[PDB]
């Protein structure tokens, strides 16, 4: 179905240094079921958060469900797939690197994977099995909705 | 002599780095071990050389096109994944360097004194 | 105008050391004595380094 | 003709570097237009697309989809610059104790300029990024993609950042 | 006498003709018409017209150079529909819409011919 990652967090600060900017906050976030950590930048104008929020996060290389790559150009129009509507918050973004802390005989046993949002950053730590499908310059969605 | 040494008697980090059809051959040839071996000895001579042009022990130099910046256009031109192990034999290295730096005539000539 | 040295494993360190500085300058005597380093000491006026040194310095 | 006009004295054998830099008025607002936080409508993306004068055609995918579409600075930043050009640098308030910690990559403050592959991907830009000093974006534009490229990047940095600025506004 | 005289910037000439059209070769489906003797009392009522049409993909002007009377003005619409059609369609909807509050104003005078206090 094209995704790749999809797991419920749960915000555990705000902004730990301090207010940089007035329309972006630096969330920090704590995973379940899996044991990750997250540190994303969201706009707060439009999506407001703040502590003790749960989310629902799913990271997926293309809309529309089936398959078929996104071409990366903007038509408002396209609305035949019936594309995943069922967030709150989608982003587009696309990978800049991947760490990692093996050494010279051994394999990564914790990843770490960067994407930039076009401006907006964020690292996503866990063990090696989950940052599974990432890889440097590749495409990706991330959607959002709160729970209740 | 830690980073630019290039040991190959250790079988797990060259089998990381290195494929499987040039792991085995570098492992069984006293030839190219032995070609291996001379580079680093004339990089050892220009490290004693430098050490004695530029005493005060500064780094900063003016020189024609950039070396860094080529490899990371180079690493993007042709989708380069840091993460498998390449096909980049060692003794073609060497010897590309050499043809390479053949080639790159300052002053023309063939006898002494040119 | 430290002094710089390379130690035995190889790495560059730097020595502060007492330097001496004049206001008027003959050079070939100041060359000549005892405990004052010929290599190093130098004068800012050039013609007096053509007399005594060359044309290359 | 193919001596002496203008393009082909960017760069300067006094000191190799570049003698012309963005200037006065276009960098106050380069480095506000480059922020973390410039959200663009739809009209006004349209409006500054206008003025490119080296545009393929095509509106790029905006960065927030949903819950209105938002273009953000660096994503119509990226469509001046030229070719594919690779550079880093840093903004004039990098702290220098950030490379040590964490957060080596992530920049809390938005520094450490990054252009990979020509587009921008994190960063302020200022004058040790834009001016006339060596290895700076111009420099890199001129060394790898040429003279006549460089006029056009010149020319599509002041018109839309100019277009922008009688949006934004400035003051004393 | 190095200044232009004032009629220059509203007044054709005798070889210019107001508008004219172009069709953009890099996409398909884009149209480019330059306005002549014209400012951004016209320009900008037309734009932000088209953006209400949901069958419009793009939309701008600009004035070249502000010392000169000129405008562009750029469209591109999907495969099934006219780049002169979505224009035409703009002009005829500004004026419903002018011819309509012109009506609703000198209702408004006369409303109060005496006073409605």
């Amino acid at each position: 179905a094209g995704i790749l990652f999809e797991d419920i967090f749960d915000v555990k600060d705000i902004d730990p240094e301090g207010k940089k900017f007035d329309r972006v906050s630096r969330l920090h976030c704590e995973s379940e079921s899996f044991k990750m950590d997250l540190i994303l930048d969201v706009n707060i104008q439009i999506y407001p958060v703040d502590l003790g929020d749960k989310f629902r996060l799913v990271i997926a290389s293309t809309l529309y469900e089936d398959g078929t790559l996104d071409d990366g150009e903007y038509n408002p129009t396209d609305d035949r797939p019936s594309r995943a509507d069922q967030f709150e918050y989608v982003m587009y973004g696309k990978v800049y690197r991947i760490e990692g802390d093996e050494t010279s005989t051994e394999a990564a046993t914790r990843l770490s994977a960067y994407v930039s949002y076009g401006g907006l950053l964020m690292r996503l730590q866990g063990d090696a099995n989950n940052l599974h499908g990432f890889e440097v310059d590749s495409r990706v969605y991330l959607l959002m909705k709160k729970l209740a | 002599e830690k980073k630019f040494r290039f040991d190959y008697t250790n079988e797990r980090a060259l089998r990381r780095t290195l494929q499987e059809d040039l792991v085995k051959d570098v492992l069984s040839n006293a030839h190219i071990q032995n070609e291996l071996e001379r580079e680093f000895e004339r990089m050892r001579e220009d490290r004693e050389v430098l050490r004695v042009i530029f005493p005060t022990g500064d780094s900063k130099v003016v020189l024609p096109c950039n070396l860094l910046r080529m490899i990371w256009n180079a690493q993007k031109i042709f989708h380069i994944n840091p993460r498998l192990p390449s096909d980049l034999h060692p003794i073609k290295v060497v010897e590309g360097v050499k043809e390479l730096s053949k080639k790159l005539v300052i002053v023309n000539g063939d006898d002494p004194l040119s | 105008k430290k002094k710089i040295i390379i130690t035995e494993d190889g790495e560059f360190k730097a020595l502060q050391e007492w330097i001496l500085e004049t206001d008027g300058v003959s050079l070939m005597r100041v060359l000549s004595e005892k405990d004052v380093d010929p290599v190093r000491t130098t004068s800012n006026d050039i013609v007096e380094i053509f007399t005594v040194l060359g044309i290359e310095a | 003709q193919e001596l002496a006009m203008v393009p082909r004295m960017i760069v300067t054998p006094q000191s190799n570097r570049p003698v012309m830099g963005i200037v006065q008025d276009t960098l106050t607002a380069v480095r506000k237009f480059t922020k973390r936080d410039v959200f663009l409508e739809r009209g006004e993306v349209m409006n500054l697309l206008m003025f490119l004068s080296t545009w393929d055609g095509k509106v790029p995918q905006p960065a927030i989809l949903k819950p209105r579409p938002l273009w953000t600075g660096k994503q119509i930043f990226s469509l001046i610059i030229p070719g594919h050009i690779n550079c880093i640098r840093t903004h004039s308030t990098h702290p220098d104790d950030e490379d040590s910690g964490p957060y080596k990559h992530i920049s809390p403050g938005d520094t450490k300029v990054v252009v990979e592959n020509g587009e921008l991907i994190m960063g302020i830009l200022c004058k040790k990024s834009l001016g006339t000093s060596a290895g700076s974006l111009v420099h890199i534009s001129y060394l790898e993609m040429g003279h006549d490229i460089t006029r056009l990047f010149y020319s599509n940095i002041q018109t839309v950042i100019n277009n922008w600025l009688l949006i934004e506004g400035h003051t004393i | 006498m190095n200044a232009p005289p004032a009629f220059e910037s509203f007044l054709l000439f005798e070889g210019e003709k107001k508008i004219t059209i172009n069709k953009d070769t890099k996409v398909p489906n884009a149209c480019l018409f330059t306005i002549n003797k014209e400012d951004h009392t016209l320009g900008n009522i037309i734009k932000s017209q088209l953006l209400k049409d949901p069958q419009v993909l793009f939309a701008g002007y600009k004035v070249p150079h502000p010392l000169e009377h000129k405008i562009i003005i750029r469209v591109q619409t999907t495969p099934d529909y006219s780049p002169q059609e979505a224009f035409t369609n703009a002009i005829t909807d500004l004026i419903s819409e002018l011819s309509l509050l012109e009506e609703r104003f000198r209702v408004a005078i006369k409303d109060k011919q005496e006073g409605i206090e």
